[PDB]
């Protein structure tokens, strides 16, 4: 009758509190201060004597989203220019939340999308912004939830195929935008739209695999460009973008294994993005999305040792992460509490709570759901963050045609 | 740059007489719009003018002024600095006043991509990386771990070749915070450009660095994957004394890092067809089941993998 169901809350947890050796840093003044803010959290239930249970405020959420897809306050005016990205945050939130698109949304989405996209390919911020590879991404997964003919009909594949290759580098590389640089995001946003929409030339990707190998470092994750810290919004574009490009093995797997495993917090749940850095709700994808990734990866190496039941992280532990410190009372996510809510984090946890619930390796499927029942989230595809059904339906009708050029 | 966007005197754009012979354009977000942002009646009469120069390309000193308050109002908004950038070309402007401005911006906005990529481009301009350490400092003095402050001094370093007084400011660093991954990571950029990690006098000195910050901060992660990172390449199990050391700390600094550094010599050794497996493989097991049982529980699952891992390939089998 004494057991504790939530990993969180037991009594043997505190141990997993920061140990700073007495030896004190602002990174460790800085992490003692998260886990205090946390415990109180943890420890709400307790003090008010009350039992706890998990729900996923899926109301609140909603009507966060419903509203935001349409109209948004002047405190978006620094979103202005990455408006196709808060169509893609909203549509993934509510594809997530299983919410129908009423099909006139659909379509005003649509012929804003069309709005965006440049004469010479690609999509910006934006109308009449310059395009670049991030809006081009989130509009091309936005269009692709949408998934009906008109909404992959806006796409012009010809032109965008032309943008791809303007960017295109000597060494692999792909610039964000014209006039721009480089990262490991790019050739990653450059993968997807390309494989998704069926523009993969045989020299488009030539070298992209051999530069993002090079953005592996001596921690064994993925910095943006070679020599720099690894993170892990580069290191899931890194090895997403491999995946695409069937070149996984271009990496070295196990220190990337054991680099995205230690960047579980032992106390809060949830994933840092850095070494030493503070936990934050939206790497509860970035980060805890590699482990499918690696799963599909190193399983069709022949890994016998795999789990045929459960990623490698703790998915309960991340579960409770989000659901008791990620959520905001009003709807929307957050990177921790005290922060405010914005659409980014809302996609990004909603996103990694759909991967902490879903294991699916072959035959093999496996769910674990904390709290109610109903906190259940349609499931995500760890490559794209659009919705498995999404992905198998775009990238079968856009085999439909040839790779242009054919 | 002339009246200030936050001036009690600041008007509109549409009540400047100066701009009176152009029209304003205004945003065209079709008949219903979706994710409309309603914007301030300041930041729209500026975008809306915005629109205007940019459409028809006016490449006037009036234009460039602009370009600072659409910066100022959305420094995220890349087709303002690329025109901004047009203009610095065409009207001929002196790119050092525009290097006094970027880095006012910068100060301010430190962790925007565009105003780093900005700089960047004045840089590569100039050709002078002069002003560019001390700056980074600066910003480095405020937030220590910024990541476009670590690529864009990493970007200096290589471009124009200035390694020789980094390492200084590594140590200055490390000791300011020993766990600051940033400098650990500045730390190996540095050597791995320059010595490098097989001048057997330089690993050595660096492994003993680190032995010694992990000896007086255990629990420190960064230390323990940069010992690794240094080693990892050639072999663990190419230096038989450092399993023995390890042990040795084991007594008053068993972190979980330290077992687990254990648990990867061992493998190591089971790889490179040392002496005694059937017993290695146990010694690890042992220590993988107190990681996924007891000290390390948040990765059971990778731990547990390990043992099934090594059980499957050093066993008697
Ligand atoms: C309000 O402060 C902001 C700070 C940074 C940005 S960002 O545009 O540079 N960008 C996205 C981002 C959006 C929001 C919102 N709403 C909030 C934060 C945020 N960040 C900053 C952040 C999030 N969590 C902790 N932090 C400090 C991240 C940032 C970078 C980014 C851009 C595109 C991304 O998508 S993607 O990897 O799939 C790509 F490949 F397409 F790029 C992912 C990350 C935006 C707002
Ligand atoms: C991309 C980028 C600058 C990530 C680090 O941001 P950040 O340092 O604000 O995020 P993080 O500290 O969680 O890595
Ligand atoms: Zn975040």
């Amino acid at each position: 009758v004494w057991s504790e169901p939530l990993y969180s809350l037991r009594p043997e947890h505190a141990r997993e509190r920061l140990q700073d050796d007495s030896v004190e840093t602002v990174t460790s003044i800085e992490q003692a201060k998260v886990e205090e803010k946390i415990q109180e959290v943890f420890s709400s239930y307790k003090f008010n004597h009350l039992v706890p249970r998990l729900v996923l405020q899926r109301e609140k959420h909603f009507h966060y989203l419903k509203r935001g897809l349409r109209q948004l306050t002047d405190a978006y005016e620094c979103l202005d220019a990455s408006r196709p990205w808060l169509c893609y945050w909203i549509l993934h939130s509510l594809e997530l939340l299983d919410e129908p698109i009423p099909q006139i949304v659909a379509t005003d989405v649509c012929q804003f999308l069309e709005l965006c996209q440049s004469p010479d390919g690609g999509f910006g911020g934006g109308p009449g912004q310059y395009p670049h590879l991030a809006p081009t991404y989130a509009a091309v997964n936005a269009l692709c939830i949408i998934g009906t003919e008109e909404a992959y009909n806006v796409i012009n594949r010809e032109k965008l195929l032309q943008y791809l290759y303007s960017l295109k580098q000597p060494d692999g590389s792909f610039l964000m935008h014209v006039g721009g640089e480089v990262d490991v995001r790019s050739a990653y946003c450059a993968a997807s739209v390309a494989s998704l929409t069926n523009i993969i030339t045989p020299d488009l990707f030539e070298g992209t695999a051999e530069w993002i190998a090079r953005c592996q470092n001596w921690e064994g994750g993925i910095g943006g460009v070679p020599g720099m810290e690894a993170h892990g919004g580069y290191t899931f574009c890194g090895l997403a973008a491999l995946v695409i490009l069937k070149k996984e093995r271009s990496l070295n797997l196990k220190s990337l294994l054991q680099w995205v495993t230690s960047r579980q917090m032992r106390f809060e749940g949830g994933f840092q993005g850095r070494c030493n850095k503070l936990v934050d709700g939206c790497y509860s994808f970035w980060q805890a999305g590699l482990l499918p990734l690696l799963h599909r990866a190193l399983h069709a190496q022949g890994d016998p040792a795999l789990s045929m039941s459960h990623w490698m992280f703790h998915q309960q532990a991340l579960q409770e992460y989000i659901l008791m410190c990620c959520q905001c009372p009003a709807g929307g996510l957050l990177d921790k509490p005290g922060k405010s809510r914005d659409f980014y984090h809302t996609c990004y946890c909603l996103s990694g709570l759909s991967i902490a619930q879903h294991f699916g390796s072959g035959a093999m499927l496996h769910d674990v759901v904390m709290g109610v029942p109903e906190n259940v989230l349609q499931p995500t595809h760890p490559v794209y963050n659009i919705g498995p059904d999404k992905v198998i339906q775009a990238t079968t009708h856009f085999l439909q045609k040839p790779v242009p050029g054919f | 740059g002339f009246l200030s966007l936050d001036s009690p005197t600041y008007v509109l754009y549409r009540d400047r007489a100066e701009w009176a012979d152009i029209d304003p354009v205004p945003q065209n977000d079709g008949p219903s719009p979706v994710v409309q942002i309603i914007y301030s009646e300041k930041f729209r009469d500026v975008y809306d003018y915005f629109r205007a120069v940019l459409q028809r390309d006016e490449r006037s000193e009036r234009a460039f002024k602009l370009t600072r308050d659409a910066i100022e109002l959305n420094a995220a908004n890349y087709t303002v600095w690329h025109f901004r950038r047009v203009l610095l070309r065409s009207l001929q402007k002196d790119l050092q006043e525009e290097m006094n401005y970027i880095i006012a911006i910068i100060e301010e906005q430190p962790k925007n991509y565009q105003v780093w990529h900005h700089r960047r481009v004045l840089v590569e301009w100039l050709k002078d990386p002069s002003q560019e350490l001390e700056f980074i400092a600066d910003i480095l003095n405020q937030d220590a771990k910024n990541y476009h402050a670590w690529q864009h001094r990493q970007w200096v370093i290589q471009e124009f070749r200035l390694w020789d007084n980094e390492l200084q400011y590594v140590d200055q660093l490390l000791k300011e915070d020993v766990r600051n991954n940033s400098v650990w990571n500045q730390r190996h950029f540095v050597i791995s450009n320059t010595t490098g990690y097989s001048d057997r006098a330089v690993l050595e000195r660096e492994v003993q660095y680190t032995l010694e910050m992990i000896k007086l901060v255990p629990h420190n992660e960064s230390a323990w994957n940069y010992l690794k990172g240094i080693l990892q390449d050639r072999g663990l199990s190419r230096y038989p004394n450092l399993l023995n050391q390890l042990l040795d700390l084991q007594p008053s600094h068993s972190s979980p890092y330290l077992i687990a550094f254990l648990v990867d010599i061992y493998e190591d050794m089971l790889e490179n067809q040392c002496d005694n497996k059937e017993d290695i493989l146990n010694k690890a097991l042992e220590l993988c089941e107190i990681l996924a049982k007891e000290k390390d529980t948040i990765r059971k699952e990778y731990w547990r993998y390990i043992g099934r891992s090594l059980q499957s390939k050093h066993s008697r089998e």
